[PDB]
């Protein structure tokens, strides 16, 4: 296929193996979700602009929806590490391995 | 697959109108009146063969049919049309309603010395029926034998044969 | 939780479910699955400690992960075929990264790393839902894609999960880390049907929902969170542990009961299609499952653990609980394998 | 689990988007909409067993015009040898790819 | 296997054909059994609630056995249809294709031979 | 490392040992390999060295006891004449279990991985000879 | 290699991914994400859609603004890593560019390549339509399509904007 | 109900303006005998090409010129 | 290529005023006038401690009302549908939603700040 999708999908692996590749902080992590959103996004986009398939245009803005529904759901649930801990440093998210 | 059979460069050669755009646009809903029947003859077997090779001849009538609607401009109105699509040609957009003047005396110079009437509001967006004597092509998608379906379900739904039959349930 | 607001996110839960369900397009598949994941995590954090937190960050980190894995498939699913439908996958790439977007929900193993730790964070009542409810989306998707899964991998994550959720739970004292263990080995036991009899993948799932939704309805009726404080059950309410004693004796897969009713059917569509060596594997790594069952069998029911003074002072105090359809979930779970092929309905 | 809820209540929640040959807003086609109507209509009702082995020409034409892979490897194919062909000087390109051609309309 | 068959008229618990077929008794031993594990859910129910098993809440054991007869009837219906569909559909397709079920020649065991192995 | 198994099994019994040694050599490094990655994917090793000591460790282990099996499996279907008997692969798997024992250092773990190694390498011989598929197409 | 600029900004788009993927800070991610999602607002702009470029653009405007409140609310050190502070950072920041021109070279110089898929090599202007849309950028025709025809997806995105408030405002309580 | 709202128009002012222009926009569409001239004039622009018709033959309703009686018609457009 | 020629050109002279800030005057570095400014006195602690948000619900509440914007903003192009009360209908039910889940903030106290 063409040559932009090698790097766009690319781009996905390598948000993927930065957001499966943990570096102890997870704000850095969840940019990577983030990421990953946006390389389907472009992806996707690329795919329904080049083909003409018009009514799949609408998808990719549902797609981008969800993308910061769930961001801001990370957020959310960043707030509540950070107040128990004084940092969102993932290694303090240890105490279910009994 | 199979070679591509296209037309050669002496098939294509045809008069062409060799004009611009605002030529075209300032002439637009008389070459819509007048030149009507060549054009939806051709757009008919445009959609219906849904492949251009097969609509050559067609489209050199409507290069046939164009030119004559523009010479026959040209003979008796070509100084009203040439300041009217001078005033359509100024604008970016090219605006009708910029050109109402130019436009009252190309109508009315068209009107007086040719007879056509220009169409209102809502006419050039109408369908309307083409009588051609070329056959409807039987398969326009080239397209061949659709693949026997799976047989229906008939006949009268009989009990189960001696229950479910799972290893040692009799019913 | 403000009870109004706690009936419109277990139907926001239950809405994310039926749109993975019902829909025919890919895009409202991801869509269900991320209302389901979004409602779900203030179900996990009811009460607002660091464990369930915890848990809510391990399990937003995985299904996230695992929804943007099944948006990939869902986009090269888009380019090698120009559409949308819900049905078979027209690329291995794409059908490798739905099914391990699958796994990845599912928990099944080697992605199994967060159902015990999730499970033991939350509440007995959101790790009923977790364990019950959330097999039901990834299950509907698998059900509409097995003409594309590919063989050896759905096996390698089948026969994995037996093996890993069989060995996992035998080091555990905590109920919820058991009945996540569990889980792990009984969607093994589902997904290894699944190419072979779908049918059987239903009736397991359908089976296995009976008996989990059974165990922590007797774990919440009881108040009990681990093995040694549901050991003090007999002194309290001794029919809670003839319960308990039926439904794990149920869930080891032990004739006569209903628990055994789905593994035997796994293994009559397993042999048909030639495979002997692999349903015998998995009836054998069962018996590690078996094994912790008895283990909380002999502590809750067999023998009597020493309680101690206070008990006497629930003597004196009733339930209260809703105990919902706790003795038609009890029958059903232990008493349905003389209608065993009822299963044909789930055809 | 298809719970097929929009069959049996006969609504269209999402048959809409699910295919590039569905009905398009001011009916703009797809760029493969012949070779999915093709594809589709070969492959309706014989069930997936039959049409992956029935419809696969169909299938492969249709493919090819959404990827179109086939059509840039014979253009690399083309272009690669008319860039051997200069490199060798063996070749030259004809007025009309160079631009001093009085193009057609 | 069968999912292809009910997909032309999907969610239909019981079809029309279903109709064409003879329901279960309401002396059937298995809706007998499905109205036993009523009263089984009954005295369970009594028992956790530490009622007095056999004697509380009549119309509750009877409203058990009620429900779990009612859902059971339907239950053991779409079960009776679904195994008539399974075999209307293999006779069907035995008949449709004849080349692949060929009529055997069951020979008699006088041309037959079978090898004796002698336990000695 | 599904063409590693056939390159193994597309070379007939008792007639070139080298390369079956080699062969069982890579599947058994392949598999030490894919041990060492969740090795050091879920027990963190205290340094670089450390985690590629550990590596090394169990590659080299699992690759010894590939080449002793195919080693011994070969030149006792070479000295028996037996090329498709499952008691060349008992002896075999016999001999991969006291490697395993020699690499961890102790007789039980060798008598025990003796025994089970010894049953598992007869019963993928049998397999081979039979058909047996543990990974199964459906059929019906 | 101006037929390449859809390419180019490509290239630009994975370096922004290489850039905050290797997890320097989240000052410095939101950098790199700021810079590959401005750079993926012209690749897709060059394929005709305007409108949904410039939206991916401003929703991650606005979602790096709010992303850089937090990390300098919670997620913040002492000595933040820029991208060459620590060794385990710029490591892969070298290896994912290395790799990157790496797949950049075998594909300009053999005009095809292979990794899971196969790629073609040549810039991809090739493959655009060779016809015009008239009076209407279709891409606008089809987001606009979302009020008459998606109103299934209206109704569950909107309930999932809804919830995913009542979601967060349940979350962030204590108690 | 008009001491509450001049209660809360005291109070909360922009609430009142919004919820009076929020309930004019629900109910006034449905109120308006010009919201089907919107749909009118929506469906009569143009966008597409209008595909012409084969002559079977028996087709009164269809015209065979622009410039013909039968056919759709944009005077309600043009007077107003 | 006319919008890249002129981002290039901005951004070409909005760089070429800083080059020739930096190397035309006559500098003079010593390690007082280059410390970080607290009013004259030394600060207290680096300025990359956390800085607590009092407006994080607000701000995670902004991530969601700006898809809102990607949601209402095709309807310039949605009123020239022709299923148009079935758009006017989905447009009235975004904002309405939108103005649901903004009152449910209100009302819960969502949009006050912390301490
Ligand atoms: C029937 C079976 C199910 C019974 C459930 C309720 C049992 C119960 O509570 O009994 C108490 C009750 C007596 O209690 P009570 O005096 O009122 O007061 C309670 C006591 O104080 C009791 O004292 P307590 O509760 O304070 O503490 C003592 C403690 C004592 O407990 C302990 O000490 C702990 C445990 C001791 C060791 C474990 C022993 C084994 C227990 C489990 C059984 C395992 C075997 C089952 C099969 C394998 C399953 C793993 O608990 C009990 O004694 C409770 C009694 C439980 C006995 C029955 C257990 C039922 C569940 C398990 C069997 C059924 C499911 C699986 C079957 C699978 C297929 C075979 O017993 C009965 O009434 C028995 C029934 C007799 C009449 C039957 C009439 C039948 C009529 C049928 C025809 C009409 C209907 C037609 C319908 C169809 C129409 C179409
Ligand atoms: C279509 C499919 C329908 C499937 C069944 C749906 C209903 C049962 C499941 C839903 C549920 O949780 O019900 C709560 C459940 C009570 O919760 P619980 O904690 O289990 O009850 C404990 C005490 O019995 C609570 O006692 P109480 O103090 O509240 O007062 C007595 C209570 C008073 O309730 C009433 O008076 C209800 C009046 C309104 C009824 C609805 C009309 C409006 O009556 C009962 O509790 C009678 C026993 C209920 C049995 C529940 C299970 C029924 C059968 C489930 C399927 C079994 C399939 C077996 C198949 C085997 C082979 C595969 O049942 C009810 O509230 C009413 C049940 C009505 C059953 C109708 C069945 C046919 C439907 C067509
Ligand atoms: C050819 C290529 C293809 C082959 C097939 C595919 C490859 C995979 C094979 C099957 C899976 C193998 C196991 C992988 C994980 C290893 C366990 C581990 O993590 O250990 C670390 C750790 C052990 O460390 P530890 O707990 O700190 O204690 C260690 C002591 O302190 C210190 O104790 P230590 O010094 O003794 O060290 C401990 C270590 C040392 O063990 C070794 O160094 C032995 C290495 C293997 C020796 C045997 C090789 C035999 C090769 C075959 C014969 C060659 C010729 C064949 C000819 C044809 C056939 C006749 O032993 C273990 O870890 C024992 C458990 C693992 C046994 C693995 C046996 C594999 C046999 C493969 C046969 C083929 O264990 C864990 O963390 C356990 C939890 C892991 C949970 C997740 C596991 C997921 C595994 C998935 C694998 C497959 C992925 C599939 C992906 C696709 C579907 C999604
Ligand atoms: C497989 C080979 C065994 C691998 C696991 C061994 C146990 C873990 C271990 O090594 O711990 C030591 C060490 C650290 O543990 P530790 O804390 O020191 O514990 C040992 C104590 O120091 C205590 O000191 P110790 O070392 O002297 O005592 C340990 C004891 C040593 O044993 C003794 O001291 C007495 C026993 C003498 C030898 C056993 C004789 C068995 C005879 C056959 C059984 C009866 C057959 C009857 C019928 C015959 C005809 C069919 O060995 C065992 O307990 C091993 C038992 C057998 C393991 C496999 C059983 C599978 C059962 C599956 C269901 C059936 O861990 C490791 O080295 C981990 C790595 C182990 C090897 C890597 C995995 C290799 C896998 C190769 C492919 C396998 C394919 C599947 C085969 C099995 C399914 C068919
Ligand atoms: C004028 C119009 C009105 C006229 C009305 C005339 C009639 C009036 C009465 C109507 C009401 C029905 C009465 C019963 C009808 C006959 C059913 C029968 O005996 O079937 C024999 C049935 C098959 O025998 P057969 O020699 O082939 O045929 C004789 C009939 O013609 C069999 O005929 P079939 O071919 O039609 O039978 C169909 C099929 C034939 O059977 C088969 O195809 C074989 C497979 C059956 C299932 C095997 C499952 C094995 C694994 C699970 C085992 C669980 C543990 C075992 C029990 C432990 C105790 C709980 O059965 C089933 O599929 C149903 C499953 C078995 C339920 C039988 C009905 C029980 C009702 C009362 C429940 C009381 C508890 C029963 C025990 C609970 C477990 C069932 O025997 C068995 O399967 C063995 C178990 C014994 C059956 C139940 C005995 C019923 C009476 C119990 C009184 C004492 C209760 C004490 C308290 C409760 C226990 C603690
Ligand atoms: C044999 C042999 O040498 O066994 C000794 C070995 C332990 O040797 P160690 O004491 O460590 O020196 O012992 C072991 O490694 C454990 C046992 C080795 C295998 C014994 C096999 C026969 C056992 C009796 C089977 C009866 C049936
Ligand atoms: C308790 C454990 C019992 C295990 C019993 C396993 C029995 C053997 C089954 C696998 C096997 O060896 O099958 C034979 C097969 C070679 O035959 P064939 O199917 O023709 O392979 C050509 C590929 N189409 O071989 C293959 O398909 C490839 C080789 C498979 C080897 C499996 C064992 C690997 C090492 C041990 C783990």
């Amino acid at each position: 296929m063409s040559l932009v999708y090698m790097n766009i999908m690319m781009a996905f692996t390598v948000s993927l193996t930065g957001l499966l590749m943990y570096r102890s902080h997870l704000m850095s992590s969840l940019l990577c979700l983030e990421g990953m959103m946006l390389s389907l996004f472009i992806l996707a986009t690329l795919m329904i602009l080049n083909s003409h398939f018009t009514l799949a245009s609408m998808m990719p803005i549902i797609l981008l929806v969800f993308a910061a529904c769930e961001a801001a759901l990370g957020l959310s649930l960043l707030v509540m590490v950070s107040n128990t801990y004084g940092t969102d440093y993932v290694q303090n998210l240890n105490l279910l391995q009994c | 697959p199979g070679i591509v059979e296209l037309p050669s460069l002496e098939d294509l050669k045809v008069q062409e109108v060799k004009v611009s755009s605002s030529v075209l646009k300032a002439a637009a809903h008389h070459y819509g009146a007048q030149c009507d029947k060549p054009n939806k003859e051709f757009m008919l077997c445009r959609w219906e063969e849904k492949d251009p090779r097969r609509c050559l001849e067609e489209g050199k009538l409507v290069n046939q049919c164009a030119l004559e609607f523009f010479r026959q401009i040209k003979r008796h109105c070509a100084e009203p049309f040439t300041e009217y699509w001078t005033c359509i040609d100024y604008s970016g957009l090219q605006l009708f309603r910029r050109c109402r003047k130019e436009q009252a005396q190309f109508d009315k110079c068209v009107l007086d010395k040719l007879g056509w009437v220009r169409p209102d509001l809502g006419e050039l967006s109408k369908v309307t029926k083409v009588k051609t004597d070329r056959p409807l092509p039987e398969n326009p998608y080239h397209s061949r034998a659709r693949p026997e379906p799976n047989p229906e379900v008939e006949g009268d739904l009989k009990p189960a044969r001696h229950g479910s039959r799972l290893f040692f349930w009799t019913m | 939780m403000n009870p109004i607001i706690l009936i419109i996110i277990l139907m926001t839960v239950m809405l994310g479910t039926i749109i993975v369900m019902i829909s025919t397009h890919w895009l409202l598949i991801w869509i269900g699955f991320e209302m389901n994941m979004l409602a779900i995590i203030p179900i996990m954090m009811k009460k607002h400690n660091p464990r369930a937190t915890e848990a809510s960050t391990k399990y937003f980190l995985t299904q996230s992960t695992a929804s943007m894995l099944l948006m990939m498939a869902i986009i090269i699913n888009l380019m090698f075929s120009g559409q949308w439908t819900v049905m078979k996958l027209f690329n291995p790439m794409a059908s490798m990264l739905m099914t391990m977007a699958l796994a990845m929900k599912l928990g099944m193993a080697p992605f199994h790393f967060w159902v015990p730790e999730v499970t033991q964070g939350i509440p007995l009542s959101s790790g009923l839902i977790l364990l019950t409810w959330q097999k039901l989306a990834p299950m509907s998707v698998l059900y509409q894609i097995l003409p594309s899964i590919n063989l050896d991998l759905i096996l390698t994550l089948s026969i994995l999960s037996i093996t890993i959720g069989g060995w996992g739970g035998l080091n555990q004292t905590q109920l919820r880390k058991i009945m996540a263990y569990s889980s792990i080995a009984h969607m093994g036991w589902m997904t290894a049907v699944l190419l072979y009899n779908p049918t059987m993948t239903l009736l397991n799932l359908i089976i296995y929902i009976i008996m989990t939704s059974t165990m922590f309805t007797l774990f919440m009726a009881n108040s009990t969170t681990t093995t040694l404080s549901l050991s003090h059950t007999w002194n309290k309410a001794p029919i809670m542990t003839i319960l308990v004693l039926i439904t794990l004796l149920s869930m080891g897969g032990l004739p006569p009961l209903s628990g055994f009713m789905p593994k035997w059917m796994i293994i009559q569509e397993m042999t048909k299609n030639d495979s002997i060596i692999l349903p015998t594997l998995m009836a054998i790594t069962a018996l590690l499952n078996l094994y912790f069952y008895m283990r909380l069998t002999y502590s809750t029911a067999l023998t009597m653990f020493p309680s101690t003074n206070n008990m006497k002072m629930k003597w004196q105090f009733p339930t209260t609980k809703r105990m919902t359809l706790l003795p038609t979930m009890t029958v059903l779970s232990t008493m349905l394998l003389p209608l065993t092929p009822i299963l044909s309905i789930l055809e | 689990p298809f719970f097929d809820v929009q069959k049996k209540l006969g609504v269209d929640l999402d048959h809409w988007m699910t295919i590039q040959s569905a009905e398009q807003p001011h009916r703009i086609p797809a760029r493969c909409h012949a070779f999915e109507k093709e594809w589709i209509e070969c492959a309706h009702g014989i069930g997936s067993i039959r049409a992956e082995k029935e419809c696969k020409i169909e299938f492969e034409d249709f493919r090819e015009c959404l990827l179109r892979q086939k059509t840039m490897k014979r253009l690399n194919a083309i272009k690669r040898q008319r860039d051997k062909l200069i490199k060798e000087g063996k070749y030259t390109p004809p007025p009309h790819h160079s631009g001093q051609e009085d193009l057609r309309p | 296997m069968m999912t292809g068959r009910q997909a032309r008229a999907p969610l239909q618990f019981l079809p029309d054909e279903a109709r064409s077929l003879p329901p279960p008794k309401l002396t059937d031993p298995r809706l007998a059994y499905i109205g036993f594990l009523g009263y089984c859910s009954g005295l369970i129910d009594n028992a956790i609630r530490r009622r007095p098993v056999l004697s509380a809440g009549l119309h509750r054991q009877f409203l058990y056995i009620t429900s779990f007869v009612f859902v059971g009837y339907y239950l053991l219906k779409r079960q009776d249809y679904m195994y008539a569909v399974r075999d209307h559909d293999m006779f069907s397709y035995i008949k449709s294709h004849p080349e692949d079920f060929p009529e055997k020649d069951k020979k008699t065991y006088r041309e037959v031979f079978e090898e004796f192995h002698p336990v000695r | 490392a599904k063409t590693l198994l056939h390159q193994y099994w597309d070379i007939p019994e008792g007639t070139e040992c080298h390369r079956k040694t080699y062969a069982a050599t890579s599947i058994g490094g392949a598999s030490g390999l894919v041990v060492s990655a969740y090795s050091v994917a879920l027990k963190t090793p205290t340094s670089f060295l450390e985690g590629v000591a550990r590596t090394g460790r169990y590659t080299f282990t699992a690759a010894a006891i590939g080449a002793i099996f195919g080693l011994t499996s070969c030149i006792s279907a070479q000295v028996r004449e037996k090329p498709d008997d499952p008691l060349n692969y008992l002896i075999g798997g016999c001999a991969g279990g006291l490697t395993l024992g020699a690499r961890t250092r102790s007789y039980g773990i060798g008598a025990a991985a003796c025994a089970y190694m010894g049953l598992t390498a007869a019963l993928v011989k049998m397999g081979q000879l039979e058909g047996w598929k543990v990974f199964a197409e459906p059929k019906v | 290699m101006m037929t390449y600029i859809v390419f180019i900004l490509s290239i630009i788009f994975v370096m922004g991914f290489v850039g905050f993927s290797s997890k320097p800070s989240p000052i410095y991610g939101g950098l790199g994400l700021i810079v590959s999602g401005g750079v993926g607002c012209g690749i897709v702009l060059n394929f005709g859609g305007s409108f949904l470029g410039l939206m991916v653009f401003l929703i991650y405007l606005g979602g790096m603004m709010v992303v850089f409140g937090y990390t300098t609310a919670m997620a913040t050190e002492q000595y933040p890593e820029v991208w060459v502070s620590n060794k385990v950072v710029l490591g892969t920041f070298i290896t994912g560019l290395l790799m990157e021109f790496l797949m950049v070279y075998y594909v300009l110089k053999d005009k095809e390549v292979e990794i899971v898929f196969k790629f073609n090599g040549m810039g991809d202007w090739v493959i655009y339509d060779t016809g015009d849309s008239g009076f209407f950028s279709e891409e606008a025709m089809g987001i606009a399509a979302l009020y008459s025809y998606g109103t299934w997806l209206v109704i569950v995105t909107g309930w999932s904007l809804l919830i995913g408030v009542v979601v967060i405002m349940e979350i962030t309580r204590g108690n | 109900v008009a001491a509450f709202l001049k209660n809360v128009w005291a109070k909360e002012p922009v609430l009142v303006a919004s919820f009076a222009i929020a309930g004019l926009a629900v109910i006034l569409p449905t109120l308006s005998p010009y919201t089907k001239y919107s749909l009118m004039i929506n469906r009569a622009t143009p966008y597409n090409y209008p595909v012409p018709l084969r002559d079977d033959g028996n087709m009164p309703d269809v015209p065979s010129h622009p410039q013909d009686p039968q056919g759709p018609s944009l005077e309600w457009l043009k007077r107003l | 290529m006319n919008l890249m020629i002129t981002l290039l050109t901005n951004f070409t002279l909005a760089t070429l005023l800083v080059t020739i800030a930096f190397w035309l005057p006559q500098l003079n570095v010593y390690s007082e006038k280059t410390s970080p400014y607290e009013c004259g006195f030394d600060p207290m602690g680096s300025a990359r401690l956390p800085f607590s948000m009092k407006f994080f619900l607000v701000a995670i509440t902004f991530l969601l009302f700006d898809l809102e914007i990607a949601l209402l903003l095709p309807l310039p192009w949605a009123s020239q549908t022709t299923n148009l009360n079935t758009m006017l209908t989905m447009a009235l039910l975004l904002i309405f939603l939108l103005a649901v889940s903004l009152a449910y903030e209100w009302t819960q106290k969502g949009l006050e700040w912390t301490e």
